[PDB]
């Protein structure tokens, strides 16, 4: 392997050969959409993730959508919300048989139940309409919601510098 | 890691992920 300062989520479940942790994708999916709201802002058109291999976590803990107001386009923020949502349910779920399933705690399953579109704050929460919505749900996570930014840097840090290691050494 | 799993309910979040592809 050669080093480099980002991978794809898939290169990282590849080389784990196991699932992302729960503290793993809260923290993947408020940092990619903390990249998403950015680049809208500036103008960068919307496009949907599509696999694991377009989301790309570098070493100094960023995580962003490879490429291919504007509040409606072509793209709207919550399919792009929807397709983050079903790819980290994917990780969290990598390898596992298909008459298994993963025990998540009750606010991650809430948090992607939601991104996702697929449900049917105890009972239900309100339905995400933005990027900043969904970052405000994963810093309710922490006992104290102004750790967050730092926070999901250094978890997105640890699992750069982690799968890093295998990605240069590994035969 | 994954740890702690459960057998896969018929209406869970699993469920309906999977329909989506």
């Amino acid at each position: 392997g050669s080093s480099r300062d980002a991978l794809s989520l898939e290169e990282i479940l590849r080389l784990y050969n196991q699932p992302i942790n729960e503290e793993q994708a809260w923290a993947v999916c408020y940092q990619c959409c903390g990249s998403l709201r950015a680049a809208a802002r500036r103008r960068q058109p919307r496009h949907r993730v599509r696999s694991a291999a377009q989301i790309r976590v570098w070493r100094d803990g960023a995580v962003t959508l490879a490429p291919a107001k504007l509040g409606y386009s072509q793209c709207m923020e919550t399919e792009v919300i929807e397709s983050l949502g079903i790819i980290i349910y994917k990780a969290l779920d990598y390898g596992l048989k298909e008459n298994e399933e993963r025990e998540l705690s009750p606010p991650l399953e809430q948090l992607i139940d939601h991104m996702a579109n697929t449900v049917e704050e105890k009972r239900k929460i309100s339905a995400i309409r933005s990027y900043r919505d969904v970052m405000k749900l994963c810093a309710a996570h922490l006992p104290t919601e102004s750790d967050a930014p730092n926070h999901y840097q250094a978890v997105c840090r640890a699992l750069f510098a982690e799968t890093m290691e295998l990605h240069t050494f590994l035969t | 890691s994954l740890y702690k799993i459960k057998p896969r309910h018929d209406s869970g979040i699993k469920a309906k992920i999977s329909m989506k592809t």
